RNA sequence: GGCCGCAGGAAGAGGAACGGAGCGAGUCCCCGCGGGCGCGAUUCCCUGAGCUGUGGGACGUGCACCCAGGACUCGCUCACACAUG
């Protein structure tokens, strides 16, 4: 059902193809699960994560979004937020010493 | 003793067996069970009556529920085998050689006690029917 | 001789029928119903249960089956499972009372079990206290069924008691107090952990099922069979009517609701509860109630769901009184008697005219 | 089984695991008697169940 | 593998039958879940919860060990840790409004 | 108690069948249920220290169990009932 808590996971950038781009910005650098419900600050699920690309320390995520939204809906810079048990550490990512 | 035990008798418990009569089927049990010769179980003595077999059935007196064993006094009424109660459970199997109770035993007739047999025999079937 | 009695002594749902609020005394009676204990043989069957005391070998489903093979019938339902090896008190409803199986089924359950635990404790006493801790609202597993893993739930237990303890075998007698589907065995096991010691249910019985217990009107399997034999064989139904009892019996705690004898096939229908038919109504009825409609004979018309409390009934004069929540008489019992009334034949008068 | 029980002096079941009850009686099991769907000694148990005044139909009527 | 963080689950009571009964004190009286990993706080798996049992807000906990682990070891109110996120509120147990 | 601000109203109080029942189906809930019962022959074996003769087991064999409810949803039937001073 919906989460105890949620955390920052992006803001908003440009729409492409009836989905949203979204600059990843979480604390820590952690990185989210594939498929990872993506939740507005009011605890309302959006979408799930459908894409993270780009350099480990500034990667973009697209959404894919929920049977009722709209990518027109999102303002430029809106925050979207997640659950953080479905974040993982950069560490995992980065090599094995 | 004995009427210590007459507390614990049955609604249907009757005819009783005299103080010396329950004595005197201990001693045939004994010799008995010593020869090979009698069945244990309600569902031993159940089979056994059912197939036509002959004997002296004798009955635990303070078995409860009757459920379990009330069925045989008319089974042996329909075939007019003699029956008779006896105080104790516990004594009716510790004369079969048990440490365990047993609600009936059917002490089968044979040469090596015929005569104490006959004893037995004869007072069971001399009994006040209720 | 029945001038004689005091309401008091009046059977089932008649008991203290003075006692309820009188809203109006006036009616036509019926020649159509009878008492519940005096039904025919047949239809007293038909709308009947069995306060069962179940044996120690078969399954709860079993012994149901058992009974409707032996009575004849093609319905029954059974008050909450007990398992295989559990004896007690289980409530048999039989066709038309199997209506009733779900507030027999939600009832409070008592039990008189047997832990045995599987190492030394001081005494009784820490076996009693281990027994006060579990008490109230408890977490409690439902086991795995078709690898099906149910989650954690909670059950209450009202009340327990430790009645015996033997330190040689170490074995504890326990009598609980319960709600419906709460697993003894699991108690057990947790009542072990709590001690320190460990355990198991050797044993259990259940000694209540809601308004029924083992303190009377219990019978055995055998009195079942052996009742129905001397129904069969000698055309006798004296034994059948002392093992089997009505189903008004299972509803003398429920708030009564008295109809006049015009309402009664209305509601057997699926017409709502109005109060131009209530005769009498007991005090303590409230709002969104399940309450128990009956005849002035005595019988169950229907469990109904009171739309009105007891002091809205004493001002009002007419409307939903109640309605219905499941309908136990058969239709046409009673005959149809509705329409004839003063302000419904005004209606179908000013209707044609 | 090990269930046992006596009646106290208003009919109540008082369990106990104890064979012999306060006053020196044997204690009854707390389990009915095991039953089979196939008995076909209906006939034999109210034959002597009337004989002694003991079958159900000839004991007090419960109020209801 | 080991959890980014663990919060307190309970405090440690007598052993029974070589798996050890433990007092639950949870914040917020969260319930875990059945077999949800139990820490030490250095975040060495100890064992797995097994029952729980008791009232709903005074309950216990019985933990299965681990293959190396053995019940003698623990000392009485010694602190056990949980995954937060493999705790559940008490919300849900309690009866729907 | 008085004063100020915000919000909801600006209200004459209605309705003597409203909008029900009983079945059937699909899907959920409920849901610890290979075990239970009988007979046969070498008394079929067994007072086991193994539960157990108020029953336990072996081999033949047969037999009957694995629902009934509730909720939601889409049918069929019966009504559409204010209860006759």
């Amino acid at each position: 059902g919906p989460p105890e808590r949620v955390v920052l996971l992006g803001e908003f950038l440009h729409p492409c193809e009836d989905d949203i781009v979204c600059k990843c910005t979480t604390d820590e650098n952690k990185v989210p699960y594939f498929n990872a419900p993506v939740y507005l600050e009011n605890k309302e699920q959006i979408g799930k994560v459908d894409e993270i690309f780009g350099q480990l320390r500034d990667f973009y995520f697209s959404v894919k979004l929920s049977e009722n939204m709209k990518a027109s809906s999102f303002k430029k810079l809106q925050k979207f937020y997640i659950d953080p048990y479905k974040l993982l550490p950069l560490q995992r990512f980065l090599p094995r010493p | 003793t004995y009427q210590e035990l007459l507390v614990n008798q049955n609604p249907i418990a009757q005819p009783l067996a005299s103080r010396r009569l329950t004595r005197k089927l201990y001693k045939c049990i004994k010799k008995a069970v010593k020869q090979k010769q009698i069945r244990r179980g309600v569902k031993e003595v159940q089979k056994f009556v059912n197939k036509g077999e002959k004997g002296i059935m004798v009955l635990a007196g303070d078995t409860l529920p009757i459920e379990v064993y009330c069925h045989l006094p008319v089974m042996c009424e329909d075939r007019n085998l003699p029956y008779v109660y006896i105080p104790s459970k516990t004594d009716l199997g510790a004369a079969a050689g048990s440490k365990r109770p047993t609600c009936v035993i059917m002490v089968k007739p044979h040469e090596e006690y015929q005569e104490a047999y006959d004893e037995c025999l004869e007072e069971v079937q001399s009994l006040p029917l209720p | 001789k029945v001038a004689k009695l005091d309401t008091s002594q009046w059977p089932l749902l008649l008991k203290n029928f003075d006692k309820l609020n009188v809203r109006t005394t006036h009616y036509t009676p019926l020649a159509c119903g009878s008492n519940p204990l005096k039904r025919e043989i047949g239809d007293y069957i038909r709308t009947g249960f069995i306060n069962l005391d179940k044996p120690s070998n078969p399954s709860s489903h079993e012994v149901v089956a058992w009974i409707r093979r032996i009575l004849r019938v093609e319905k029954t339902g059974h008050s909450g499972t007990l398992d295989p090896k559990v004896t007690g008190c289980l409530i048999v409803c039989i066709e038309r009372a199997t209506r009733l199986v779900k507030s027999q089924q939600s009832a409070g359950k008592e039990y008189v079990g047997i832990v045995r635990l599987h190492n030394a404790i001081e005494g009784g006493t820490q076996l009693s206290r281990a027994l006060e801790t579990l008490t109230g609202a408890l977490f409690q597993r439902p086991p795995l069924i078709a690898a099906v893993k149910r989650q954690l739930r909670v059950r209450t237990i009202y009340e327990s008691k430790m009645i015996e303890y033997d330190p040689e075998r170490r074995l504890g007698i326990f009598w609980v107090s319960c709600e419906a589907g709460t697993y003894i065995r699991t108690l057990c096991v947790h009542l072990g952990l709590l001690l320190g010691v460990g355990g198991q249910m050797q044993e259990l019985r259940r000694v209540r099922s809601g308004v029924m217990s083992e303190k009377d009107h219990m019978v055995t399997m055998h009195d079942v069979l052996d009742a129905q034999w001397l129904y069969d064989n000698h055309k006798d139904e004296s034994y059948l009517r002392r093992v089997v009892y009505p189903l008004e019996k299972l509803l003398t705690s429920h708030k009564r609701l008295v109809m006049k004898d015009s309402a009664v096939n209305a509601i057997c229908y699926g017409a709502k509860i109005m109060l131009p038919g209530v005769l009498r109504y007991e005090d303590g009825i409230e709002v969104n109630q399940e309450i128990v409609v009956i005849t002035t004979k005595g019988e169950a018309i229907c469990m109904a769901i009171a739309l009105m409390t007891t002091a809205v009934i004493s001002t009002c004069d007419h409307g939903i009184v109640a309605k219905i929540k499941r309908v136990i008489m058969e239709r046409d019992t009673y005959p149809r008697k509705w329409g004839l009334g003063p302000k419904a034949s005004q209606k179908k008068l000013m209707i044609k005219q | 089984m090990f269930l046992q029980y006596y009646l106290n002096e208003q009919g109540d079941r008082v369990y106990t695991l104890k064979k012999f009850d306060p006053m020196g009686q044997q204690t009854c099991s707390a389990h009915p008697a095991r039953f089979s769907p196939d008995d076909k000694y209906s006939r034999h148990r109210i034959t002597i169940k009337k004989r002694f005044k003991v079958l159900m139909t000839q004991q007090p009527r419960p109020v209801l």
